[PDB]
């Protein structure tokens, strides 16, 4: 387990990770939040 | 005697070295005439892959 | 024709020479360091300047260095 | 529209004297050919070793810099 | 000599301690980075298995594990592909109109203004047009419903976890010894009686059994609801011998020699069903079942463990002239030792295959509603084409690993490899002679035309009205086929295509297919894709035959088949290399492929496609083929100005996101010419600079930022171009045949 | 007008460029440190660095930004 | 150790030919030959392409150029293990004896050898190419 | 207003706009059902379009003589025409969001750099201490000013490398 945490931790799997949380988060503010334009 | 301790650490004064102005490892003193007796070891390689290199007593100071 | 320079950071390891695909470059006795040798280049007329002794080099910066010069049938390798 | 393309203007004029201006001070030298002043303004490279020199004269500087300048004008 | 199965137990233990040691694979890459160079390598090196280690059975039992791993991928991809048909498509709708209803199979969610792309593509739902022609695959199988497109997504993705579980086992538990790899003599007829003629036969009986009486009542009228599932026409004798007589004696004629008694299912019709504008699918059922005869057949031809057989390399070593030396001494050890040459042999084939599938499938139609779909049919005929020249630059590629690596001079003193390296001159010579030859008498000849027409005589250009130059040995072979079936085919009923001659066939008021004729432009455009193609030969087997020794360096195996340059000594030894051939090698094959498909699209939407009228068929683009296709100007107006517009007035409507890739393709391939025109020596200095301006605010990465190699740098450039010039196509294609079309 | 226009600041690039190339030039050949010692132009290869970098953030900058307004509209 | 000299009358190895021998500048400018002693027939790939047959004694070969010879040279001594040595022939007759120069291969210092183009500084310490300018032609620093 | 421009919820093009895109979505709702997918897509699409656009005009944005929307970015303007919403507050919004990154990345950078082999910490990112430095970043301007006045946020000329000139 230890070794695939490892390998979880990889720049590649984190990238992934990483970007997709990100652009879940932006496609969900846009969803509730629909043509944001100005603050 | 001469030179620095080894295993202390000197900086690089070659111009022309890629590790000018950078911090590496004493690894041996030579004790004859040599014009390039102190041997010094770094930790990131140059453009060529190299790792270790030959100063001068007065290109390397105790940094 | 190509000039090639010696200087004297060589270190006598011998791997410009091993590197040199038409035979410019060899080893002279010297004092200068442990190895008690120093790289030469007695024959420039038949360097063609594909600095294999520079990438062969380990010092920094290089020992050999290549400068190209004239160009002649010699220094093109053109076998015709 | 006119705001964008004045800024896409900038771009190429930044970008050209980037180019331009890196060549002409590393034109003595840098960290990959410490000696490059002594091989003259233009001159093909210097050789595959260092993990590769293509294009490192100032004359290459120049030569890159004309597509920006001909993309900017 | 005896052909078993050689199987090593537990060879590798399955682990997740390799997994966190990245460049494990290679001695070199197993240190650790120092430099971003490192990364790179670790992507560069992953499959280059001959790299790793020399032991040729670790290389085979990485090969065959890799297979199972992309025969899983490409299962996992078909069972996508089904159940987006089961479950996000109108399937069902277009089944009951499918000259009407555009097919779909891919919907989008509704977010930040993107559910504008779900066009309305009739039959009440809304999607992007597909045109990977699956629709008309499905309705050629006979599938009616979406359960049947469920239920092979479901098992496509268990083969998918078989193929997976396959790999794993027979790289850790079962792995395959290297006598048994060498095996190609059994290997060989089990692909030949086995795997294809099995196949076809499998397919002959599903086709005899399900397509033939579900399509039949299709055609005839029948609501895919009213026709009976394929079970049940399984089932009972009745159905089958209502829709096919010869159903009611059974097996029996078969076995009796009695197989004229099945012309009702298995005919030689020829040309096309008159309903769906496809191939007949009895014909296409007998087909298999030849195919399948022929195949079994071919599959016991070689030894494997008893006399009967032959051996490969006894034909091989009886097999020598008097003009060749020793002939084909030592093929068989390098085609049963080198991965290389086999990958370079199957992936030339592979590639001309592909390129003849494409060729087959717009001149013959084998699906229902397929001649019709213009969008499908330029899609499909540009997409194999694309991947037979991908396929064949491979070919040559490897060829030259081989020649690098594998190539021994001890097993090859006179040979026919040996003599045509030893007048690889020669050949280099005449081929670029004849290159050069081929390029003046195509090219020359619209420049001219051009420069004609420009100075207001067009008299004197090389067009149908002024000197013309027909292609006559290409008309009298279109002439010979079309009279085939009265003289040389007394019993095909008709042509094998509609190309050749005859009347036209019409699906829904559309031009399914007619005859194509060919004029000097015609003759224009082939000798121009001669050319190219002779170009890209030229370059591939130069790169093949020059890459371990030439003229200027001699010692050029001793650098690698991968290596930037020897220096700029000998005048300059840019791009010498092997793989700097083949990187070449991908422009030309991109030029070559371009020039063909912008041919196929204009042929077809001026001479052959349109829509039928009361006494006369008007075309896309009205005829202006013959005409306009002698010069570049008639190119660059009559087809790229004048068919852009779908594409670039495409916002606001569905197929924007064509427009938006049309544009964005423009940035790629432009974005090649950074990396193309560049030298890394210049990115090096500016990335010192830059990372000065890291070191100042201590922000300076322990793995050292290195520009990309001269190799990397080209690969980069030539995968841009590649990339932005092949969707900037597809994106204009896509466009104007799905606005036209 | 037109022709004018794009005439005079093609030629007016080309002649940007040339400006530039012959700056290395004198670099290469006619610089000489000892004789200029300390005073500005020597002070601009002390920090040539830094004018590299700030050039590299300024069209980064302006081609991130004017290319993605350019893709959102 | 005397400086050999070339046997025109020595067997070749076993060659069935080539497009990549000599060419016109072997008859008017100068060509290469390569002279070896093997101790048993053997197999070796020709540097201008092909496989030759290298027979038991002495071996002559020609080349166009000097790297073709140091190239064979090369795959020789790595991998059969032998001593070749090679000449550059003109027109005219005149025979001109180059590797091993001395005797000695160059990888390996030997004595007598005096060094040539040898800078006593280093790289950093070369002059401006301004102290260099206006000389007869076109100077480095290097080269004073 | 600012530079000759109307507010939108005035302008005609605007609108005319709102109208054409609703008469477009509409005539595209003509040809299908009323209790149908496609429908209730198209109407949820023309609700999404009103909104917007009561949006747009409610926000007091400026519109040209094309109908669309205006933003401005000088700071006075915007701030006496009440405009800080286009170009100000998003751009220390950006400002904000921008350091934060720099500063984790700067955080792990340095506290890797430390250890026995950085490389493999830069390959493998260590998760607990990144997870660590990302929520502790959201103090960064304050963490960046004091480092900046205490001298340790940059780097002594002495110990960068530098070109031979
Ligand atoms: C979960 C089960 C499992 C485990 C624990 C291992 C573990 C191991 N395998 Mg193994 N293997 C497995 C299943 C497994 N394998 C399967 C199913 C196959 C058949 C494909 C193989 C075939 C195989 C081969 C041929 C080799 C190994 C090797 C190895 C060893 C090191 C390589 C490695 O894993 O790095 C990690 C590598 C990866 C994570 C790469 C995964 C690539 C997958 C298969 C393709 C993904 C496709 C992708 C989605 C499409 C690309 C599109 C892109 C946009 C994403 C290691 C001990 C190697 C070895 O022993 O070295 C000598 C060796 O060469 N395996
Ligand atoms: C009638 C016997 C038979 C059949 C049907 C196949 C079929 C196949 N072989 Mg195989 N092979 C055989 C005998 C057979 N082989 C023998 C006797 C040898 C030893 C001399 C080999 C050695 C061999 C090698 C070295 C390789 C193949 C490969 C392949 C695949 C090629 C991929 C493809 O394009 O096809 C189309 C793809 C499909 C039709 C997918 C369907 C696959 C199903 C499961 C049919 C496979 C049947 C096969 C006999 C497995 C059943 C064995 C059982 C224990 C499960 C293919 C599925 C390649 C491979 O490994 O791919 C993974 C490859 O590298 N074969
Ligand atoms: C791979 C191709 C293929 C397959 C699978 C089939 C299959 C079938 N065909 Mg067919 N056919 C084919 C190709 C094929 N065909 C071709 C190429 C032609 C053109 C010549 C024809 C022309 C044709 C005609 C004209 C007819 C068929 C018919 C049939 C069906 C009955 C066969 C029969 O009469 O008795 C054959 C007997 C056997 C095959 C033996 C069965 C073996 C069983 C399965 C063994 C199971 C044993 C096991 C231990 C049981 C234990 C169970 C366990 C749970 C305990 C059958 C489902 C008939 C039909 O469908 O009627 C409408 C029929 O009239 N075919
Ligand atoms: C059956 C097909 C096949 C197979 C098995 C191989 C196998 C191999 N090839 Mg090869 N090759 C092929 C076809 C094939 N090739 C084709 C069709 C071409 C022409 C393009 C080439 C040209 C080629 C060259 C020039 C080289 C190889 C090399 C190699 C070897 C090293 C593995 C590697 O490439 O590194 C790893 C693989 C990768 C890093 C993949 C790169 C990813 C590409 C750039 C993405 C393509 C774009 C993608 C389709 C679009 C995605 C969109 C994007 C936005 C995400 C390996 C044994 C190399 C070699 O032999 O080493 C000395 C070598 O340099 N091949
Ligand atoms: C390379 C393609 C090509 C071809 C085939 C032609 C052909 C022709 N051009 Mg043209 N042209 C071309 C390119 C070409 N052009 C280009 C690229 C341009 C733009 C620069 C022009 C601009 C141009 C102009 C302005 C004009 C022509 C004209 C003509 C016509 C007469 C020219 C003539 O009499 O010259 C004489 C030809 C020769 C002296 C050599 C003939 C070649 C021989 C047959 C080859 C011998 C090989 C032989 C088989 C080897 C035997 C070996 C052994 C057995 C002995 C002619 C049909 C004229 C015209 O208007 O037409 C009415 C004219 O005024 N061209
Ligand atoms: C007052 C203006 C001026 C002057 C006096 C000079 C003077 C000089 N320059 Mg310079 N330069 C200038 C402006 C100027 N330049 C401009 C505007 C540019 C930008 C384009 C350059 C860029 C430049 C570079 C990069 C270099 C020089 C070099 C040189 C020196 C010698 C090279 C030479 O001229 O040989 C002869 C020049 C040529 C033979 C030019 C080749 C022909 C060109 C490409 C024109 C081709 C046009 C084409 C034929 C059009 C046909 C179209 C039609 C058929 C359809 C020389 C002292 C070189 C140097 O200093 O040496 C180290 C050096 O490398 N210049
Ligand atoms: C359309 C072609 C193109 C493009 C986009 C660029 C872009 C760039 N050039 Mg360049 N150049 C080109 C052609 C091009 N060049 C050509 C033909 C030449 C002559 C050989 C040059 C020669 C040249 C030189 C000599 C230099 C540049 C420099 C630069 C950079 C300037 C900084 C900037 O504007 O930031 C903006 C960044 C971009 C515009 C890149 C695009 C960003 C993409 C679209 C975003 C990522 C997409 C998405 C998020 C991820 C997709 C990836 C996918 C696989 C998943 C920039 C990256 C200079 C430089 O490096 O500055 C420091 C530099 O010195 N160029
Ligand atoms: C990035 C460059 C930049 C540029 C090109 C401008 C340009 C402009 N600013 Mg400005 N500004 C900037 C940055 C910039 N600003 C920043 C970073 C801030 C935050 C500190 C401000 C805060 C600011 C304010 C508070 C005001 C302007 C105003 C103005 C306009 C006229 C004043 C002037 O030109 O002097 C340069 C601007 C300054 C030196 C800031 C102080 C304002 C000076 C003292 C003028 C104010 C007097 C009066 C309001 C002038 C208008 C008279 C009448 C028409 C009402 C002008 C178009 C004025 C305006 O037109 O209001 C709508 C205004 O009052 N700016
Ligand atoms: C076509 C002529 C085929 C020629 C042909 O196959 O003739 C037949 C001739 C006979 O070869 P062998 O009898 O030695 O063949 C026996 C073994 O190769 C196994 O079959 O082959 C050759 O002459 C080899 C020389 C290449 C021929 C050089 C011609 C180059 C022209 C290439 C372009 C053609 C257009
Ligand atoms: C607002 C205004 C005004 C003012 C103006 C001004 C004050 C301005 C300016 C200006 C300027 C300020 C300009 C500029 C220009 C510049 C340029 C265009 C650049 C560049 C280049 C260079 C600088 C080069 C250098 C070099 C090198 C690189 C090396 C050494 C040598 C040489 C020098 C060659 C007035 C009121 C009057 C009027 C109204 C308007
Ligand atoms: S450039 Fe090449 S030929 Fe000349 S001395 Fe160096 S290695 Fe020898
Ligand atoms: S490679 Fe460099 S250090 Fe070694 S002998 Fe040659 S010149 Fe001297
Ligand atoms: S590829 Fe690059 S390094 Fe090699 S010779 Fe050409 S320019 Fe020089």
């Amino acid at each position: 387990m230890k070794d695939f945490t490892t390998y979880l931790s990889t720049a590649p799997v984190i990238a992934t990770i990483w970007f997709t949380f990100t652009a879940g988060l932006l496609i969900e503010i846009n969803r509730y939040f629909p043509d944001p334009l100005v603050f | 005697e001469v030179g620095p301790k080894r295993g202390s650490l000197v900086k690089i004064l070659r111009p022309e070295s890629y590790w000018f102005n950078q911090v590496g490892k004493v690894v041996s003193v030579d004790q004859s005439g040599v014009r390039y007796p102190v041997v010094v070891r770094f930790e990131n390689q140059n453009y060529a892959g190299v790792t270790t290199n030959n100063y001068a007593l007065d290109e390397v100071v105790a940094a | 024709a190509h000039i090639v320079k010696i200087y004297d950071t060589c270190i006598g390891c011998t791997q410009c020479v091993r590197a040199c695909p038409l035979d410019v470059l060899e080893m002279v006795p010297w004092d200068g360091c442990k190895a008690s040798q120093m790289a030469s280049a007695p024959r420039t007329e038949d360097c063609v300047g594909c600095k294999r002794c520079e990438t062969a080099c380990p010092t920094d910066f290089l020992s050999v260095r290549v400068y190209l010069g004239s160009e002649s049938t010699r220094s093109m390798g053109l076998s015709y | 529209g006119d705001f964008l393309v004045h800024h896409a203007i900038a771009l190429g004029l930044h970008t050209t004297t980037l180019i331009l201006v890196k060549g002409a001070l590393d034109a003595r030298g840098s960290k990959l050919m410490p000696d490059k002043k002594d091989f003259g303004y233009s001159f093909p490279c210097d050789g595959p070793g260092r993990g590769g020199t293509c294009d490192i004269s100032a004359y290459d500087a120049f030569y890159l810099a004309v597509f920006w300048m001909l993309n900017t004008i | 000599k005896k052909v078993k199965i050689a199987v090593d137990r537990n060879p590798v233990e399955t682990s997740f301690e390799k997994w966190a040691k990245p460049g494990h694979f290679s001695r070199t890459l197993s240190k650790g980075p120092n430099t971003t160079t490192w990364i790179w390598n670790l992507h560069a090196d992953a499959h280059d298995f001959d790299s790793h280690t020399s032991d040729l059975e670790e290389i085979s039992r990485k090969v065959f594990s890799a297979h199972f791993g992309q025969l899983g991928i490409i299962f996992i991809w078909l069972s996508g592909m089904y159940f987006h048909g089961a479950r996000f498509s109108n399937y069902e709708a277009w089944l009951s109109d499918p000259t009407h209803i555009k097919p779909s199979a891919q919907v989008v969610w509704p977010i930040v203004g993107q559910e504008i792309l779900n066009g309305d593509v009739g039959g009440g739902f809304q999607g992007i047009q597909i045109t990977s022609g699956f629709f008309q695959l499905w309705r050629a199988s006979g599938i009616t419903s979406e359960l049947q497109l469920y239920t092979t997504a479901i098992g496509g993705l268990v083969m998918a976890a078989a193929m997976f579980f396959a790999g794993w086992f027979h790289y850790h538990k079962a792995a395959p010894k290297l006598e048994w790899f060498q095996n190609v003599e059994s290997m060989l007829n089990h692909h030949l009686g086995g795997l294809l003629g099995l196949g076809s036969l499998a397919w002959a009986g599903h086709q005899i059994h399900v397509s033939l009486p579900v399509n039949k009542l299709l055609d005839a009228g029948v609501d895919p609801k009213e026709i009976p599932l394929p079970h049940d026409l399984l089932l009972n004798r009745a159905i089958m011998a209502d829709l096919y007589p010869s159903f009611a004696k059974g097996i029996a004629p078969f076995f009796t020699l009695n197989w004229s008694e099945y012309s009702d299912f298995l005919t030689f019709k020829g040309g096309l069903n008159p309903v769906t504008g496809g191939l007949w699918l009895s014909d296409t059922a007998h087909h298999h079942v030849a195919i399948a005869v022929l195949f079994l057949v071919a599959g016991h031809m070689y030894r494997t463990n008893w006399g009967i057989g032959h051996s490969m390399k006894e034909i091989l070593e009886a097999h020598r002239g008097p003009f060749t030396g020793e002939g084909h001494v030592g093929l068989y050890e390098i085609l049963t030792t080198s991965w290389h040459a086999q990958l370079a042999i199957n992936l030339a084939l592979f590639g001309s295959l592909s390129i003849i599938v494409a060729h087959h499938m717009y001149a013959m139609p084998p699906y229902p509603y397929l001649a019709t779909d213009y969008g499908t049919q330029l899609s499909l005929f540009t997409h194999h084409t694309w991947i037979g020249g991908f396929c064949i630059v491979g070919a040559g590629a490897h060829a030259a690993i081989f020649m690098v690596r594998d190539y021994d001079p001890t097993n090859n003193y006179n040979n026919l490899l040996d003599r045509v390296i030893r007048h690889r001159d020669a050949i280099i010579s005449h081929l670029n002679w004849v290159c050069i030859f081929l390029g003046f008498h195509s090219f020359g000849l619209y420049i001219h035309n051009d420069t004609m027409s420009a100075l207001g005589r067009p008299q004197d250009m090389f067009s149908d009205t002024a000197i013309q130059l027909q292609p006559v040995f290409a008309q009298w072979i279109q002439n010979t086929h079309f009279l085939a079936p009265q003289l040389t085919a007394p019993n095909a009923l008709a042509a094998t295509s509609l190309t050749w001659g005859g009347d036209l066939v019409a699906v829904g008021g559309k031009v399914a297919m007619m005859p194509i004729s060919l004029g000097t432009s015609d003759f224009m455009v082939h000798h121009i894709h001669a050319f190219t193609i002779h170009v890209t030969v030229l370059i591939l087997l130069k790169g093949v035959l020059f890459a371990r020794s030439s003229r200027l360096i001699p010692d050029k195996a001793n650098l690698g088949f991968r290596f930037p340059c020897d220096g700029p000594g000998r005048g300059g030894t840019c791009q010498v290399s092997a793989w700097d051939h083949v990187f070449l090698g991908l422009f030309w094959m991109y030029n070559s492929l371009s020039i063909v498909i912008f041919h196929f699209s204009w042929k077809m939407q001026s001479d052959v496609w349109g829509t039928v009228t009361a006494s006369g068929v008007s075309h896309i683009t009205g005829g202006n083929f013959a005409q306009s296709a002698n010069t570049i100007n008639g190119w660059l107006r009559d087809f790229l100005w004048a068919q852009s517009s779908q594409v670039i007035q495409s916002y606001g409507s569905a197929l924007s996101a064509y427009g938006l890739i049309f544009l964005g393709a423009h940035f790629v391939w432009a974005f090649s010419l950074m990396f193309l025109f560049s030298g890394r020596g210049y990115w090096q200095e500016l990335i010192e600079s830059i990372v000065w301006a890291h070191n100042k605010l201590k922000v300076a990465p322990a793995i050292q930022p290195r520009a990309l190699s001269i190799t990397q740098g080209r690969a980069v450039g030539v995968a841009h171009y590649l990339l932005g010039g092949i969707a900037t196509t597809w994106s204009f294609f896509l466009a104007r045949i799905i606005s036209v079309g | 007008q037109a022709a004018l226009y794009t005439h005079h600041q093609y030629i007016a690039g080309f002649i940007m460029c040339g400006a530039f190339a012959h700056g290395a030039i004198f670099f290469i050949r006619d610089y000489d440190p000892e004789q200029n010692k300390g005073n500005v132009l020597a002070r601009m290869l002390d920090h040539k660095e830094a004018l590299i970098s700030h050039l590299s953030w300024v069209s980064l900058f302006l081609g991130f930004h004017t290319l993605g307004l350019y893709v959102h509209n | 150790w005397t400086v050999p000299t070339l046997n025109p009358d020595t067997p070749s190895p076993i060659f069935g030919g080539s497009t990549g021998g000599l060419l016109r500048k072997a008859q008017t400018e100068e060509f290469y030959v390569i002279t070896w002693e093997a101790k048993k027939e053997q197999i070796f790939e020709m540097p201008t392409g092909g496989a030759a047959i290298m027979r038991q004694g002495p071996n002559l070969l020609k080349f166009g150029k000097k790297e073709q010879c140091l190239a064979l040279t090369t795959q020789l001594r790595n991998k059969f293990k032998l001593t070749p040595c090679f000449y550059r022939v003109f027109p005219d007759g005149k025979v001109q004896y180059l590797h091993p120069a001395d005797g000695v291969y160059p990888e390996k210092v030997n004595a007598g050898r005096v060094g040539a183009n040898q800078n006593m500084r280093r790289i950093g310490q070369n002059v401006n190419p301004i102290k260099v300018k206006f000389s007869g032609r076109m100077m480095s620093p290097a080269e004073i | 207003d600012i530079a000759g421009l109307t507010p939108c919820s005035e302008s005609k093009a605007y609108a005319k706009l709102e109208k054409k895109e609703l008469k477009t979505l509409e005539k595209r709702l003509k040809q299908y059902e009323a209790d149908s997918a496609p429908a209730v897509a198209l109407k949820a699409t023309m609700e999404r379009t009103k909104a917007r656009f009561a949006n747009y005009a409610k926000a007091g944005l400026l519109c040209g003589n094309d109908g669309l929307p205006h933003l401005i970015a000088d700071p006075g303007l915007a701030l006496k025409y009440g405009h800080a919403g286009e170009v100000f507050i998003p751009t220390f919004g950006f400002l904000y969001v921008a350091g934060y990154i720099g500063y984790v990345g700067r955080q792990y950078l340095i506290a890797v750099k430390g250890e026995a082999k950085p490389t493999d910490k830069e390959i493998i990112i260590d998760v607990p201490l990144a997870t660590k430095l990302a929520w502790q970043g959201a103090g960064w301007p304050l963490a960046a000013v004091q480092e900046l006045q205490r001298g340790t946020l940059l780097e002594k000329e002495e110990n960068i490398t530098v070109s031979p000139r």
